[PDB]
DNA sequence: GGGGTTTTGAGG
DNA sequence: GGGGTTTTGGGG
DNA sequence: GGGGTTTTGGGG
């Protein structure tokens, strides 16, 4: 039994082909999570690890609404409840997204929000970054092995094997090892590609707009 | 600058005192705010290493030392236990109880660190000869000096860590906590285990397979920037750990920015009788297998005891600078491990043909015998960390016809068409090879441009 | 000090 | 000059 | 006081 409800649920999200509708239902329910960071980067908890929620400009304006003497960026150590959130696969660059990894990055998209301003969350172990994880990674490269591996068996065929002559008697014999090289897809650049997920899209506001939105 | 000992270090004087000593024991130089930082570590010397011994267990006694910088370069990475330390303007205090030495590196205090062994941590790594036994591998400031008086103390103290590591445990049993009992610690242990497995999970990332006196297998990460010193067989310490609870599949150490992985130098007793008493494990390995999915990666080869000690090579390195760097033109035979994607022909009863060694040949056996001498000619497709993101896959062949590889399936080559015995076992080593996380650990030989496997055998 | 960063969020 | 430190204004 | 530095006698 996970105990972690961010691992839990994001697994499931890689697990079942980055579609949110296969994800258990009886997970679907209102978080409640530890804000760890508001600014620059604005990270909540489970308990266990951390996140980042990435917030719509409706559940940022719904909530300057029903909150006007609450700043979002000035949240950090208290708790908030997502009502109304939902999951879905980006491709990224991991180089430049910490919470992100082999490219990949399953986000939180936060649609309402309510602040329970001044609660006191129970103690907990540090919490760290979901896509640090051993186990986390493990199952997002096991999620990159079975679209690789069902590409390289649609892509490569015939049995184009290396001539027996060429490693026997190879005493003046020369060659160059990149044509050992084999396209593993029909991908466009140098970097695999070949998923049948579909990108989730959903627009986002930047942690930095939500800031000067509300101190210019 | 005169130097004492750390049993006779004045209590009442808060003046600044000097001293050699040897580590025992460190936390990695962490950072506390936005500018400080820390590395606080354990030292011994011939008057304080060890407690009143007739109730006490023969546990080690010990001083404390905490440095404190501006900058992370300015304070030591302690990879290994057992090596010196000279610290000069430390001021000491009592602190609940044990002997406190603090030296604020940022002003006036410094550090230097000497090699115990021939050579350090880094210079064994690099292959490195140390400039001389009295020249220091690391220090604070931008010099070091070591005086002739100083020459006595500096060797007469390495001659004394022998005898002390050899003698005694150092990191005694309330120094640590069994792995078995680990998820019973209310916050962080520390460990002393034997790493089985150093796993390359990614570009950044090992994944450690640790096992320690009490026989529980637990895995970490380890990060190959901060801990390069982490070796196959060899035994560590581990400063600061926790258990994982959410990880379910394995058991999981997690460690902390402050944590840090130390090894044992030569002479270590500890060190010496846990590399024999721990044995291998590969209970974890086997349960997977019968798993639909495993999050354990799985070493599903071993390469012949000769080769033990050749150096890997990267994928990256093999098929994209093999042609480029010196230091690869130069060599015929390296190791390297991945995973594989694609085995072949497709159809497994063609692993093996019959060889015309005159024509240099080969040819289906589905007709039989009039094909020549068998032999297996696999062409593998894989991968490993270096080229994950990359769109390729490489090709490794298993060509036997000349006796390469010849045993690596454990099954002689035989026309698959008629012996089932052998075709069942190819068949199940093929699914095993590409299961999700199977790895191959393997020697390969590279010819015209191509490279064979050799030396290498399935151990499942 | 047996600890909690970040232009370093993959040494810190 | 400016830190850390305590010398709390002045050495070399 | 004493570093490293240049301020080369004096701030905080
Ligand atoms: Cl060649
Ligand atoms: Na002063
Ligand atoms: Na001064
Ligand atoms: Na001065
Ligand atoms: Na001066």
């Amino acid at each position: 039994q996970q105990q972690s409800a961010f691992k839990q649920l994001y697994t499931e999200l890689f697990n079942n082909e980055g579609d949110f509708s296969k994800v258990s239902s009886n997970l679907k329910k209102p978080l409640k999570c530890y804000v760890k960071e508001s600014y620059p980067h604005f990270l909540v908890t489970d308990g266990y690890f951390f996140v980042a929620p990435y917030f719509t400009k409706e559940a940022v304006n719904e909530f300057h609404a029903k909150f006007p003497n609450v700043n979002i960026v000035d949240l950090t150590d208290k708790v908030i409840v997502i009502n109304n959130w939902s999951l879905e696969l980006r491709r990224v660059n991991s180089a430049e997204v910490f919470t992100s990894y082999a490219n990949l990055e399953a986000r939180l998209i936060v649609h309402s929000f309510k602040p329970n301003l001044q609660e006191r969350l129970n103690p907990t172990r540090y919490p760290v970054n979901l896509f640090r994880d051993d186990e986390f990674k493990t199952t997002i490269q096991h999620f990159r092995h079975t679209a690789l591996q069902a590409a390289i068996n649609k892509t490569v065929k015939g049995d184009n094997l290396v001539d027996i002559s060429k490693v026997a008697d190879a005493a003046g014999k020369k060659g160059k090892v990149d044509a050992g090289i084999v396209k593993a897809s029909a991908s466009k650049g140098d970097e695999f590609s070949d998923f049948s997920f579909k990108e989730g899209n959903t627009a986002t506001l930047k942690i930095a707009d939500i800031f000067v939105q509300e101190k210019g | 600058y005169e130097y004492v000992e750390l049993a006779k270090a004045s209590l009442t004087s808060a003046q600044p005192q000097h001293f050699y000593a040897v580590v025992i024991d460190a936390t990695f130089p962490y950072k506390t705010n936005q500018e400080r930082y820390i590395c606080s570590l354990k030292i011994v010397d011939p008057t304080l290493y060890l407690k009143q011994q007739k109730g006490a267990g023969d546990a080690s006694d010990y001083a404390t030392l905490v440095l404190y910088a501006k900058r992370f370069e300015d304070l030591p990475i302690i990879h290994r236990a057992g090596d010196i330390i000279r610290v000069h303007r430390a001021t000491l205090r009592l602190y609940n109880g044990q002997r406190q030495f603090n030296a604020n590196v940022f002003y006036s205090s410094s550090w230097a660190l000497f090699s115990t062994d021939k050579r350090s941590v880094t210079q064994e790594i690099n292959n490195q000869d140390a400039v001389s036994d009295t020249t220091p591998f690391s220090f604070s400031s931008k010099h070091a000096t070591i005086e002739k008086n100083e020459i006595s103390i500096l060797q007469n103290l390495r001659k004394w860590a022998n005898q002390y590591f050899s003698s005694y445990s150092v990191i005694s049993s309330d120094m640590y906590t069994a792995l078995n009992k680990a998820q019973a610690q209310k916050g962080d242990f520390d460990v002393v285990a034997k790493i089985l497995q150093v796993h390359e999970l990614d570009e950044y990332t090992n994944e450690l397979k640790l096992k320690d006196a009490s026989g529980q297998v637990f895995y970490t990460l380890s990060l190959k920037l901060k801990f390069p010193h982490v070796r196959t067989g060899e035994v560590v310490r581990i400063r600061s750990a926790t258990y994982d609870e959410t990880s379910t599949q394995k058991k999981v150490l997690i460690l902390s920015h402050y944590s840090n992985i130390i090894t044992f130098i030569q002479s270590s007793k500890l060190a010496k009788e846990l590399r024999a008493k721990i044995q291998d494990d590969h209970s974890v390995e086997v349960a997977s297998l019968k798993k639909n999915v495993s999050l354990n990666a799985v070493v599903l080869t071993e390469v012949d005891k000769k080769h033990a000690a050749l150096p890997s090579t990267s994928l990256q390195d093999l098929f994209h600078h093999a042609d480029s760097d010196k230091e690869l033109q130069a060599q015929d035979t390296f190791r390297t491990q991945f995973y594989v994607t694609k085995i072949e022909p497709s159809d497994v009863k063609e692993w093996v043909k019959g060889y015309d060694r005159k024509t240099k040949k080969s040819s289906s056996l589905k007709g039989a015998s009039g094909k020549g001498d068998n032999i297996f000619q696999v062409q593998f497709l894989v991968k490993d960390a270096s080229t994950q993101l990359n769109n390729n896959t490489y090709r490794v062949l298993l060509y036997t016809q000349d006796g390469l590889g010849a045993n690596f399936f454990n099954v002689k080559a035989d026309n698959l068409h008629k012996n089932a015995d052998a075709r069942k076992k190819l068949e199940d080593s093929a699914e095993l090879l590409t299961k999700f996380n199977s790895y191959v650990d393997a020697v390969v030989e590279r010819r015209n441009g191509f490279y064979l496997i050799k030396d290498t055998k399935l151990i499942y």
